[PDB]
């Protein structure tokens, strides 16, 4: 569900997947970038199991992503059959820009 | 338990026998008080083979002729994982030399136990007089002052098959199920020390015991 | 031997709780002696005929240099188990005055069942010495390691000063820990100190509480 | 309906029956007692259970 | 206590260094919506 | 332990070591009232008890109509007809073993197979 190689078959990435797929394969930079995002999911996962220790999934937690990610697909038409026009490197500094504006508390110190 | 020893049913046994507080009031059918003259060979008919081994094993010239026996339960010897030898042993400690104690074997169709109390050799005119009842003040504190084994405020211990999740070596998450002991009464610290058990996981219904033992956090 | 063995069980269970409390006190503590195996506990801290002897396994600990840099203030600690089961006068005071000739600011003193109150009233010291009584039951096992037991790190003196100033916060505004807590005698917490508590939590994974000790 | 109500009736039947048969192996004492619970309480925890399956 | 005292200027937060949120609240919008609107009913 | 009483001033009497025989001899505190011991046992405690589950047997127990009736064999008479009752000690540890009396030669018996 989460490795992508980029340098194997394995866990390869469909080309069809996204416009920019076929010239990935054998990238070393974005494989970087795969190879940081995928330490980050085992950290996780490692850190989920050491505080759920009965590894339950289901938690209370603020945002409903599921729905968010149903209402883009149902707004924006997706037909799950054109590829993607969204490149690797977008998508996972997204997804970090995204964690740095998930503020609660604003102070500017290091213990806040 | 021992997270390498979860699964195991008799070391589980081990520590409910380990850890349950059994005194010689679970385990005792009755207490009688005979008068055997001599110190030598008992008056009462049933038990003259018991006594014949253990007199020739053998101190008599100074011992009182009043006798506490005890008669046990056979099935209390196996709920409870009890010989003979345990209780005679922790009964000699409790009263060290000043009472000389035998008992039956384990395969003897009886669970006698006997006791005799050692006079000094000063002359003793009014001792005697109340020698039955200092001997039932003896006996009414070896009932449930002594305790066999366990620790102390245990009441009894049960023995569940509880089902937890384990991640799997394949990753999964599985239903390994684990042999727990349930406790009636709280000794917090004095249970968490024993071995055989995981001092890591150890829960109290008491949270006052647990802020005592382990901290306000 | 049947109870002497299981002694000799609590004993090194008892010395291998007092090194990991050592090492998370900040001084320096190897690893592979905390895990000192029984055998080797028996090899060496046990005499010929059998009886574990409590001279020889008092120990001296230093802290690391993380700790000089977080704490300039403390040297060397000196922790000592002692053989007779009720501790006297005579004992403690020539223990508190080895302390003295040695210049140790901290003694950890592991007796075996209690301590007489006319040897416990001078437990109090000199400044800046400090003296801790440790009883052998209460530390066979260790508390720390328990999972209802959160990680609990002392602050220093700055650290509790950038708390106060953050959170705008007073001395007594913060939660307390008080000054006979099993964490706070395990990490030998002096009065006014503050320890962050490091916690799981099932909303937010890692939640960090402060405690002031009082 | 009527053959639902005989079911209902077959299964009463029953559970009385092995309410009776725990009743006479308590009374020839040849009911053992679960552990940390009494002869009486194991046989009304076994009276209950039965009784409460039945109306299930 | 250590970084402001009594009731002097040191109360008031400069702007610079405001670590508030910058939503407003439901409370302040209720009671912003009630005091405008307390206004607006006296002219 | 069969309590003795004095022949004169109708007091229990309680034994008492004697050096010149060594035996067992019962005194009355009272009146000075010798009397030999007939059985060397002088005190006992029973922390489980037989006795009183068959209490309240009379001539006219089968009398109460309360008392349920079985049709169970009386191994003396061969009595079909009997009234039964569980046992009269009121610990919380008893039993549940039916006693059985017979209402031809008023006889009782168990309904005990571990005993049998
Ligand atoms: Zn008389
Ligand atoms: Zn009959």
């Amino acid at each position: 569900r989460y490795r992508v190689d980029l340098l194997n078959t394995d866990h390869t990435l469909d080309p069809s997947l996204l416009e920019s797929g076929s010239e990935i394969l054998g990238d070393l930079k974005l494989q970087v970038l795969l190879d940081e995002e995928y330490k980050q999911l085992v950290k996780d996962r490692k850190f989920l199991r050491e505080v759920f220790v009965d590894g339950e999934a289901n938690w209370p937690l603020p945002v409903n992503i599921r729905r968010i990610i149903q209402n883009a697909q149902q707004t924006f038409h997706i037909d799950h059959t054109k590829p993607s026009d969204l490149t690797i490197k977008d998508i996972v500094l997204g997804v970090k820009d995204l964690q740095e504006n998930l503020l609660v508390l604003r102070g500017k110190n290091e213990i806040i | 338990l021992e997270p390498g020893h979860a699964a195991d049913q008799e070391q589980a046994k081990l520590i409910r026998s380990a850890i349950e507080h059994t005194t010689l009031k679970s385990v005792t059918i009755a207490s009688e008080i005979y008068y055997d003259p001599d110190p030598r060979s008992t008056v009462i008919p049933e038990d003259e083979e018991i006594i014949q081994l253990h007199f020739s094993l053998l101190s008599f010239d100074q011992q009182s002729p009043w006798l506490l026996r005890l008669e046990l339960d056979r099935a209390a010897m196996n709920d409870k994982d009890l010989t003979m030898g345990q209780v005679g042993e922790r009964i000699k400690q409790t009263f060290k030399n000043d009472l000389f104690v035998i008992w039956s074997e384990d395969n003897d169709e009886k669970l006698i136990i006997r006791c005799r109390v050692v006079r000094p050799k000063s002359l003793d005119a009014e001792t005697e007089a109340e020698e039955d009842h200092m001997l039932k003040k003896i006996e009414n504190t070896m009932l449930e002052n002594i305790t066999l084994r366990g620790v102390e405020n245990i009441e009894r211990v049960v023995m569940m098959k509880y089902d937890r999740k384990v991640p799997s070596p394949t990753g999964e998450y599985v239903k390994e199920p684990e042999w727990v002991l349930e406790t009636d009464g709280v000794n917090l610290s004095e249970v968490m020390t024993v071995p055989g058990i995981d001092p890591t996981r150890i829960y109290t219904n008491s949270f006052i015991d647990i802020m005592e033992v382990l901290g306000i956090e | 031997d049947q109870e002497n063995e299981r002694n000799i069980s609590r004993l090194w269970r008892a010395f291998r709780t007092v090194k990991e409390m050592v090492k998370d006190r900040g001084y320096f503590i190897t690893q592979e002696e905390v895990e000192l195996p029984l055998e080797d506990f028996k090899a060496k801290y046990c005499d010929s005929m059998g009886r574990p002897q409590r001279k020889m396994m008092s120990f001296q600990a230093n802290p690391t240099e993380e700790s000089i840099s977080k704490f300039p203030d403390m040297g060397s600690l000196w922790v000592e188990f002692c053989d007779e089961p009720s501790v006297g006068v005579k004992t403690m005071k020539t223990f508190v005055i080895h302390i003295q000739e040695k210049n140790f600011q901290t003694g950890i003193f592991v007796y075996q069942n209690n301590i007489t109150p006319s040897a416990m009233k001078l437990v109090p010291s000199i400044p800046p010495a400090t003296i801790e009584t440790f009883n052998e039951a209460a530390l066979v096992v260790n508390i720390t390691h328990h999972e209802l037991v959160p990680k609990h790190i002392r602050l220093s003196s700055d650290e509790k000063r950038e708390l106060l100033k953050r959170y705008r916060l007073k001395e007594s505004q913060l939660p307390r820990i008080q000054r006979a807590d099993p964490v706070a005698l395990y990490l030998g917490l002096k009065r006014g100190e503050v320890v962050k508590i490091i916690r799981k939590s099932e909303t937010s994974g890692r939640y960090a509480s402060y405690r002031i000790c009082m | 309906d009527g053959p639902t109500m005989r079911e209902i009736t077959e299964t009463i039947a029953e559970a009385k029956k092995k309410v009776l048969d725990v009743t006479k192996e308590a009374q020839a004492n040849l009911l053992t007692a679960k552990h940390g619970m009494t002869l009486r309480e194991s046989f009304e925890d076994n009276v209950v259970r039965f009784l409460n399956e039945a109306r299930d | 206590e250590q970084i402001r005292r009594k009731t002097l200027k040191e109360k008031a937060i400069p702007k610079d260094q405001r670590a508030t949120t910058p939503y407003m609240t439901k409370y302040e919008r209720a009671r912003i919506l009630g005091t405008r609107a307390l206004q607006i009913s006296m002219n | 332990t069969t309590f003795r009483f004095c022949r004169d001033c109708n007091n229990m009497l309680y034994p008492r070591e004697d050096k010149e025989n060594n035996r067992l001899l019962f005194e009355c505190r009272t009146c000075s009232y010798v009397e030999e011991a007939g059985s060397p046992l002088v005190y006992r405690h029973e922390l489980i008890t037989n006795i009183g589950e068959t209490a309240g047997v009379v001539q006219d127990i089968g009398s109460d109509p309360t008392l349920p009736r079985s049709d169970r064999e009386c191994p003396k008479c061969h009595s079909r007809e009997n009234v039964f009752f569980q046992s009269q000690q009121r610990r919380k540890d008893t039993s549940m073993v039916l006693f059985f009396v017979c209402l031809s030669c008023s006889h009782i018996f168990t309904s005990d197979q571990k005993n049998k």
